[PDB]
RNA sequence: UUUAAUGUUUGAUGUUCUAACGUUGACCCGUAAUCCGGGUUGCGGACAGUGUCUGGUGGGUAGUUUGACUGGGGCGGUCUCCUCCUAAAGAGUAACGGAGGAGCACGAAGGUUGGCUAAUCCUGGUCGGACAUCAGGAGGUUAGUGCAAUGGCAUAAGCCAGCUUGACUGCGAGCGUGACGGCGCGAGCAGGUGCGAAAGCAGGUCAUAGUGAUCCGGUGGUUCUGAAUGGAAGGGCCAUCG
RNA sequence: UUCCUUGUCGGGUAAGUUCCGACCUGCACGAAUGGCGUAAUGAUGGCCAGGCUGUCUCCACCCGAGACUCAGUGAAAUUGAACUCGCUGUGAAGAUGCAGUGUACCCGCGGCAAGACGGAAAGACCCCGUGAACCUUUACUAUAGCUUGACACUGAACAUU
RNA sequence: UUAUUAAAAACACAGCACUGUGCAAACACGAAAGUGGACGUAUACGGUGUGACGCCUGCCCGGUGCCGGAAGGUUAAUUG
RNA sequence: GAGGACCGAACCGACUAAUGUUGAAAAAUUAGCGGAUGACUUGUGGCUGGGGGUGAAAGGCCAAUCAAACCGGGAGAUAG
RNA sequence: CUUUUGUAUAAUGGGUCAGCGACUUAUAUUCUGUAGCAAGGUUAACCGAAUAGGGGAGCCGAAGGGAAACCGAGUCUUAA
C-alpha cells in the first residue's frame, strides 16, 4: 500500500525550492497584549525548519 | 522551610576578549550591571549588554577618576 | 490580578486598535492617547473601548 | 513523528494557509514547449493535444524558461513580460 | 366616556356520554379444550396502556481512569519561573544540598528638558516628648531603587518640576543562547511623533521573575478565496480574546 | 473489646504474663449491625482437681512388618563437564575447582544428614508494567429499569374561565 | 458450611420488629407472550435487620435516605 | 406412647492422632469421633447454563476445572 | 552461554545425540551502487500464436515565490 501522509504535518509545512520546509512561528495565536510588538513582529514571517528537525518532517511528509 | 529551588543559568560574561576582531553589532559582554562601561564605538543595550557599533578589535581599558573598566572598538 | 485588558480604538475611520491594561478601580477615567495609525499613517488620538 | 511524549514538531506549530482550487487548473508553459505544438498557433486546445498541459487545465501562462526560435502565435494565454519580449524577438505574435 | 350579556378562535381545567381502547367478569360457539378466536353482555373508558421525543433517578449493569520524583514503596514534601552559594577565577555543571522570591505593579512609577543630592548623629530651638517641623556642624551614600537576591547606579539608574505619549508602525546589518519549539540584544533605514535653543534622546520601566505550545472557538478589519454563474456561507490573511 | 499492661487487690500454686473474683483509670463497652442475664445443649475456647498412665525423669526388653543377604523382575526425580579433600586468605563480597599450606594408597558395603547457597515450582512477600481480573463508592462516562411531560393511537356534549 | 489444610463464636433457626403489598398484589424470570408468587387474598405474601427464653431496649431528624406537602423559586421536549 | 428425645450397629458424616506424601489412593488407611424417626438418608428420572445457575452464605459448587466453566472461533490479541 | 558496573561464581540456561527451529514476503518511499536513455525519462490497465510489438491514460523532471488572487528568474514582505 502507498505510504500515508501525516495530514496534520501537511497543514503545517510547505516544501521550499532547495528541499527545505517553511513553517509558521509559534506563540502568535492568543494572549498578545503582554507580548512586545518587536517580539510579535519577528514571529510574523515564515521560518525554515532547523537541521535537527528535518528528519522528523521528511518522515511525516513522504510525498511533499 | 525547604530548599531545592534554583533558576536557569543565564550565560553571562565576556563573549569577545581583548584583541578579537568583531563585526558591527557583535555582542561583547553580557552583564547584569555595568561592570564594564561602554567606550568608543560601543553601545549599551537596555539590559546593559555591550555591543560593537563598528568593526574592529575590542579593547579593554581602565580610565576615569573612579578607575572604571571601559570597552572600546579600535576601528580597523 | 486586578488590571483588566482594554483596547484603544483610533478616532480615524479605520478599525485599527491597540491593546493595553488598566486598573479600573483607581483610574475610572477613560484613557486617551495620541498613537500612530498605520492605516492612515498619521498620529491620531486613540480612545478607550472594551476588549 | 513520535518524540517520546514531548509535543511533536507537527503539533506544536500552527496550521496556516488554505488550498486554492484554482491553482489545480492552472499550468505554466516554458518557451521551449512552444515548438512542440502543432501548427504554430498555440492555445489551450493545441497545448493539450501536444500533451504539454493537463486535460483539466483552464488557465495557462508562458514564462521565460528555455528558448523559442520560430515565430509563434500565442492566443488566449497569459504571458510574462520576459516571455513576451522573447516571443516578439523571434517574430512571434501575442493576442489576447 | 364606560358597563353588561347572548354569538366565536385558541387555550385553562372539571362533570356527564360512548363509539376507540382495556377486561387475568359472566354466558354462547368453534370444541369431547381453564390456550386462543369470534359472539352476547356487564364493568371500566378517552383514562389506562404502548410508540417516538423529553427531564429526573439509576454501582442494577458496563467500559474505564485513579501521575512522577523518591537512598525500596507508602506517608510527608516536591513538579514552572527568578536571585545567591555549592560551581573547582570563561560558559555550563548534580543531590529529598544551603538560603530566599515570583504567578505582579505603573498613563506615570513611561519619554524628554531643566534642576537637585542621602543615612545617621551632634548642637541650639514654643507646645514637642528617645523619635515630628526649624537652624547649624559632623558625616560621605553606611541612603535611596514599586518587590527577593545579586550585579549596578553621582554624568546619577536616586529626588523634584515643566511639557508630553517613542508603552510609535514597517524593517533590520550583526550577534548571544538553546536538541528543538524558542528566548534575548541590536546599530541603522523608511514613515510619522514628543521633548530640547541645539548637539541629541525616546521602539516602555537600573537589569535579571510577573508565565502556557497546538487544536477548537469568539470579536474587528481585509484592492485573498467563493464547488455552474452573480452573491452569500465558510475558509485564509491581519489585529485581538478564551 | 484495655494501648500503657504481667494495671491493682483478692483466690488458687512452693512459685500462676493464663484462670476465677473484684476495682473503674471504658487508649477505643452499650442497648434489635441489640444490652445484660440465662437452665439445657457443644468432636467449641480458657482454667483447675481426682483417677490414670513410658508424656516425662530415662529408657529397657520383647512380638510382628520393613531395613540387611540370596534368587527373579525392575522404576523415579536429577544431570555443562569432572581426575568431585581440610584449613586460612582471596574473589560478583559465605570456594571441591583461585593463592598459600596441610593432609590423603585404589574400590566397595551398611549407616548419619553438616555442605554441594542440595531437588521440586520463570517468589505467593516487595517493587515495577502508562499489565489483568474481580469488588466498592457521593471517581468519570454511559446504560437497563423506574419515573415526568409533549405528540400519536384519541372521540362527543357541557360547564368553569 | 470452605468436595481436597478452617466445623467454629460463622450460616440457619423458632421468636421479634420495621416496611412493602387490595389481587391483573408487591416482587422475580422473561425484548414479549407468559410463568412463578398462588389455584394463595393482609391471621396472606415479599423484602430487611435481629436471633429461644428472662429483664429490657435511653437521648439525637442537624448529615444521608425514605415518607408527606404544595404555595413560591428554578427547570426538558414542545411552541415560535 | 409424644419427641428436629437418649445409648448404639447398618447408613450418612469427618473432630483428633499416627501412617502415607515418586502413596495401595490426584484426599485414603488404622484407632478413636458426630448424627443415627429426621431441617434424615438413598435409588431412578427430570428441571435450572456462564455475568448465568444454585448456594442453612464458604466466593462455596456448576464433570479431579471457578472472584466468572468447558470447546471452537476473532487469533499469529497485545507484551516499552 | 546469557545478563551485567562486574561472574570460576554458590546468578540464568543446557543429561547426551540426531533431525527441525528465528530478520521473511508484498506494496509504497528515500538513499547508495550499477545499467539504459538524457532536457528528457518511462509507460499502467489492456490488445497481442503474448517475455516481442502496440498502448504515453498518466507519473517524475526541466521554476520559483506567495496563505491566496497573482506575478514569474524572480517573488514575498511593506506606503516603499
Ligand atoms: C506433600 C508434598 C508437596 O509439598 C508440600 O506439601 C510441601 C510441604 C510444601 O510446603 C508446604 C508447607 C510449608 C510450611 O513449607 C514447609 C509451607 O510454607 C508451604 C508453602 O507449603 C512445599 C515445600 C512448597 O514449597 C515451598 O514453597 C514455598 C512457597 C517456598 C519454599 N522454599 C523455596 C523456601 C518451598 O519450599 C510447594 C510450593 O508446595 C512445593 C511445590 C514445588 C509443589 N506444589 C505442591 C502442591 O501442593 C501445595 C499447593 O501448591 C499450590 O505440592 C508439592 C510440590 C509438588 C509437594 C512436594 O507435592
Amino acid at each position: 500500500p502507498k505510504i500515508k501522509t501525516v495530514r496534520g504535518a501537511a497543514k503545517r509545512f510547505k516544501k521550499t525550492g532547495k528541499g527545505g520546509f517553511k513553517h509558521k512561528h509559534a506563540n502568535l495565536r492568543h494572549i498578545l497584549t503582554k507580548k512586545a510588538t518587536k517580539r510579535k513582529r519577528h514571529l510574523r514571517p515564515k521560518a525554515m525548519v532547523s537541521k535537527g528537525d528535518l528528519g522528523l518532517v521528511i518522515a511525516c511528509l513522504p510525498y511533499a | 522551610t525547604r530548599n531545592g529551588r534554583d533558576s536557569e543559568a543565564k550565560r553571562l560574561g565576556v563573549k569577545r576578549f581583548g584583541g578579537e576582531s568583531v563585526l558591527a553589532g557583535s555582542i561583547i559582554v553580557r552583564q547584569r550591571g555595568t561592570k564594564f562601561h561602554a567606550g568608543a564605538n560601543v553601545g549599551c543595550g537596555r539590559d546593559h549588554t555591550l555591543f560593537a557599533k563598528a568593526d574592529g578589535k575590542v579593547k579593554f581599558e581602565v580610565k576615569g577618576p573612579k578607575n572604571r573598566k571601559f570597552i572600546s572598538i579600535e576601528a580597523e | 490580578g486586578i488590571r483588566e485588558k482594554i483596547k484603544l480604538v483610533s478616532s480615524a475611520g479605520t478599525g485599527h486598535f491597540y491593546t493595553t491594561t488598566k486598573n479600573k478601580r483607581t483610574k475610572p477615567e477613560k484613557l486617551e492617547l495620541k498613537k500612530f495609525d498605520p492605516v492612515v499613517r498619521q498620529h491620531v488620538i486613540y480612545k478607550e473601548a472594551k476588549i | 513523528g513520535f518524540e517520546g511524549g514531548q509535543m511533536p514538531l507537527y503539533r506544536r506549530l500552527p496550521k496556516f494557509g488554505f488550498t486554492s482550487r484554482k491553482a489545480a487548473i492552472t499550468a505554466e508553459i516554458r518557451l521551449s514547449d512552444l515548438a512542440k505544438v502543432e501548427g504554430g498557433v498555440v492555445d489551450l486546445n493545441t497545448l493539450k493535444a501536444a500533451n504539454i498541459i493537463g486535460i483539466q487545465i483552464e488557465f495557462a501562462k508562458v514564462i521565460l524558461a528555455g528558448e523559442v526560435t520560430t515565430p509563434v502565435t500565442v492566443r488566449g494565454l497569459r504571458v510574462t513580460k520576459g516571455a513576451r519580449a522573447a516571443i516578439e524577438a523571434a517574430g512571434g505574435k501575442i493576442e489576447e
